[PDB]
RNA sequence: UGAAGAGUUUGAUCAUGGCUCAGAUUGAACGCUGGCGGCAGGCCUAACACAUGCAAGUCGAACGGUAACAGGAAGAAGCUUGCUUCUUUGCUGACGAGUGGCGGACGGGUGAGUAAUGUCUGGGAAACUGCCUGAUGGAGGGGGAUAACUACUGGAAACGGUAGCUAAUACCGCAUAACGUCGCAAGACCAAAGAGGGGGACCUUCGGGCCUCUUGCCAUCGGAUGUGCCCAGAUGGGAUUAGCUAGUAGGUGGGGUAACGGCUCACCUAGGCGACGAUCCCUAGCUGGUCUGAGAGGAUGACCAGCCACACUGGAACUGAGACACGGUCCAGACUCCUACGGGAGGCAGCAGUGGGGAAUAUUGCACAAUGGGCGCAAGCCUGAUGCAGCCAUGCCGCGUGUAUGAAGAAGGCCUUCGGGUUGUAAAGUACUUUCAGCGGGGAGGAAGGGAGUAAAGUUAAUACCUUUGCUCAUUGACGUUACCCGCAGAAGAAGCACCGGCUAACUCCGUGCCAGCAGCCGCGGUAAUACGGAGGGUGCAAGCGUUAAUCGGAAUUACUGGGCGUAAAGCGCACGCAGGCGGUUUGUUAAGUCAGAUGUGAAAUCCCCGGGCUCAACCUGGGAACUGCAUCUGAUACUGGCAAG
């Protein structure tokens, strides 16, 4: 129940790079960004009105790996909760287990950390969790269990996202097995390109 | 012939009863004069797995309601 | 159909004959009191009424037919015989 | 004493029995309008002490006849 | 804390309107594809007919009992000279049948009937209440039999009739009499039972009184709880159904039910209901709530929960605290079954199954271990209600079918303007991890009770017994070769399905040429089809996806919040008017309309907000708010409304 076969050609559809393959030279076109969505590759994408809403719903679904049954539950939960419908929807995305394990250093990509969630490795607050939507509450430690502390790839991950921005709303020990979901990630410390207007106005009918 | 038996609103293999001051001949769990108290055999330090408001049983004993076995467990399984 | 009702159902036939036969014995001492009211008599209307007053409650407390239907016959029969003579 | 339901007399062609209508307002339940609605219920009275067209005070009582379970208390209006 | 639209009449356009589409949802079936697990679901059609198993039994602590079992006694004995072969013994545990007691009137299953006192809300009195409970008081003595059985006789079975014999808490008398019934009083009348446990004394035909405890049994008054009854409001369509009704409507009377009663029978009165929709035919079980809608409003009543109605089809009742009685009786038939032809048995709208009509809806499952029920002094019995397991993607919420790196941008496929391009970092090859399934081993809780012992201030013989409290051991699960944790392989078992002209996110080529075909509307095909058929590539969704059927939404397209009518469907040809709806102008006043305040009450469960628990979520859940409601007291007089005055 996720998108398997190719990965970067989907970024060639959605314009800018989605962090599916990162850290190496594939930032600058190891797949020719904007040149080949498909057979009819570098073409004329004469856009529409419904499209610029429909691209955004499959932008942030595909940045995290969430299908359509699950992403609507995050939407319908983002109405009953107090505040902005859009901003709570990004808050409910950032509190996701896989999204935290990625940008708390662990793993090369989110799909790897998802597999590192699903292979019994991660441990939240002293508790084993192998479900990729355990939605983390603030002041909780992340932790890798003992029998998979150093296997191959853990130590080479932190260095790549350390050239990336150190986010405000989390604390992290680069030494070992210690994190803190600090407080609510605001709109300012988002990736700032995602337009929350174009999802709230999509599902509303 | 009024009784103080327990209902059953649980899941599958996860029982969670209700302390039910009801009639004898009526349903398995479908009818009660009133309801006060509840129960759980899944406590294991969840919270209080029993909370009864014992005065209302002390009311309905004064009417004459004959009491049942697993509540008769609880009145000494509470102090 | 086949059950343990034959203990109960045949007993309901035992309590059909035995009971209803004693009902006419009650109704016999009903009739002659109403006959005496119809007769115009007053003294013998006191006789069978005072005769039937144990006969009422002997089959009203425990026996055939109960629960103050028999016990209100003591009201309306007494209310008529005082209005006659 | 219940509310001492005020009413009128519609017709008396019966033997110690009358017919009473009762003025009554209501919100109409979907449109929001006040329709003056009236009912019609038989009322026991012995003396024929109210005439056709009066204004009558009524309480309930034991159900005497068929179709009639209201005794008169007093009359506040002549014909 | 909430509200989106677009396509098609015409050569074009502004309006009017329909038809169709994007959404959300189902007890769903069918097509194709299909790996797991949790929760809930599964004859909606013939309420038509049912093979076969099962779905109501219990108390020996009511009774004679002794036919079966088991312990013994006694005697005969396997003599096996003390290990056990039998019979007497109802001697006892214990118990088949029959008397007797209570319960089978609940739990269940169905929605055929019922447009209504059936349901739903808020009020009322004219009565009962088996079992549980409060207090007071009572609780003497006799008698008649009889199945069962015995011996006999009828019938083919089913079954039938006799005499013998004994019991009771079976029943029939009889003594006794209120705070009880009748009665104004005075009066009169009515009831019953033992049973175990244990022994202190004495007595004893050694049966037992005797003493004590437990516990029934009787009468009355309460308290609950359940059920009968009444009142008013609210509850489907059709006025191409407008008149209906005599036991009808009312009153004295008798008679009648537990109770008021036209509930019945004679008599008098002549009524009763109806446009605020009676009778009528058609259709339908009703509510809490589910679905949808921002809301009002709209269709729904399967599941769990409330309440009635019905047991093959029509009837009538018996018992009973309670039934007009689902696994009881009688009267008929009807099918159906059986017969020596004379006769007897039958009722799946119980769970599981067959026939059959069917688009289609499952197993001739396991256990009394849970929580509830019945019977009991308990033990225990019994329970196709419940607790569980198989069946089926029917639905919901997870979850995996690998992640890095990687181009020479590979062979390959089609496109190709033969410059190339694309699939495509995709694959290959190097790295790396085993969730789940495979396979291996240990492994929570749902279990408290019960039974056994042993202690205590119990009350009595002060230590007997029993009742209560605390302690000790042994314990007691269908599910279940459980949930969960742990061990080892090896990328290893695990990806479909529709669309690609417009609405509507995604395009190019071969084949066919108004033929084959598509399609929800607009429409496409008559030699270059971005629409038919095929191939690469793309899109959306995912263990499912499409199609059909079905309800609301878009529909301001039945509009109260939210429409219109001079020409777009639509102002009766026109008049006075009855019942209906609606008030100039000032004061007084009442308090129904309405506002306010509380107090009742709106069953719990869903919806909603903070909070707990399953490794999260569905789901289970603590408390709140809300249930927009109706009825009552207190208050308010500005509007409105009845009375009074202008
Ligand atoms: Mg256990």
């Amino acid at each position: 129940a996720r998108y398997l076969g190719p990965k970067l050609k989907l970024s060639r559809r959605e314009g800018t790079d989605l962090f599916l393959k990162s850290g190496v030279r594939a930032i600058d076109t190891k797949c020719k960004i904007e040149q080949a969505p498909g057979q009819h590759g570098a073409r004329k994408p004469r856009l529409s009105d419904y499209g610029v809403q429909l691209r955004e719903k499959q932008k942030v679904r595909r940045i995290y790996g969430v299908l359509e049954r699950q992403f609507r539950n995050y939407y319908k939960e983002a109405a009953r909760l107090k505040g902005n419908t859009g901003e709570n929807l990004l808050a409910l995305l950032e509190g996701r287990l896989d999204n935290v394990v990625y940008r708390m250093g662990f793993g090369a990509t989110r799909a790897e950390a998802r597999q590192l969630v699903s292979h019994k490795a991660i441990m939240v607050n002293g508790r084993v969790v192998n479900i990729a939507s355990y939605q983390v509450s603030p002041n909780d430690v992340v932790s890798i269990r003992e029998k998979a502390k150093k296997q191959s790839r853990v130590k080479a991950a932190l260095e790549l996202a350390e050239q990336r921005e150190k986010p405000t709303w989390l604390e992290v020990d680069a030494g070992k097995m210690e994190g803190t979901f600090k407080r609510k990630p605001e709109r300012s410390d988002l990736s700032a390109d995602i337009n929350e207007h174009l999802i709230v106005e999509l599902y509303s009918k | 012939m009024v009784t103080i038996r327990l209902a059953r609103h649980g899941a599958k293999k996860r029982p969670f009863y209700q302390v039910v001051v009801a009639d004898s001949r009526n349903a398995r769990n479908g009818r009660f004069i009133e309801r006060v108290g509840f129960f759980n055999p899944i406590a294991s330090e969840k919270e209080e797995g029993t909370r009864l408001d014992l005065d209302r049983i002390a009311h309905w004993v004064g009417q004459g309601a004959t009491i049942s076995d697993r509540v008769a467990a609880l009145i000494k399984e509470v102090n | 159909n086949i059950k343990s009702a034959k203990k109960r159902a045949i007993q309901s036939e035992k309590a059909r004959k035995h009971n209803a036969s004693r009902r006419s014995m009650m109704r016999t001492f009903i009739k002659k009191v109403y006959a005496a009211i119809e007769a115009g008599d007053k003294a013998a209307a006191q006789k069978a009424f005072n005769e039937m007053q144990p006969i009422v409650d002997r089959q009203a407390a425990k026996g055939l037919i109960h629960k103050n239907k028999a016990a209100r016959h003591k009201a309306n029969l007494t209310a008529q015989i005082n209005k006659l003579a | 004493k219940i509310r001492t339901l005020q009413g009128r007399v519609v017709s008396d062609k019966m033997e110690k029995s009358i017919v009473v209508a009762i003025e009554r307002f209501v919100k109409h339940p979907i449109y929001g309008k006040f329709i003056k609605r009236t009912t019609k219920l038989h009322v026991h009275d012995e003396n024929n002490e109210c005439g056709i067209g009066d204004v009558v005070e009524i309480r309930e009582c034991r159900p005497l006849s068929k179709t009639k379970s209201w005794t008169l208390v007093r009359v506040v209006e002549k014909a």
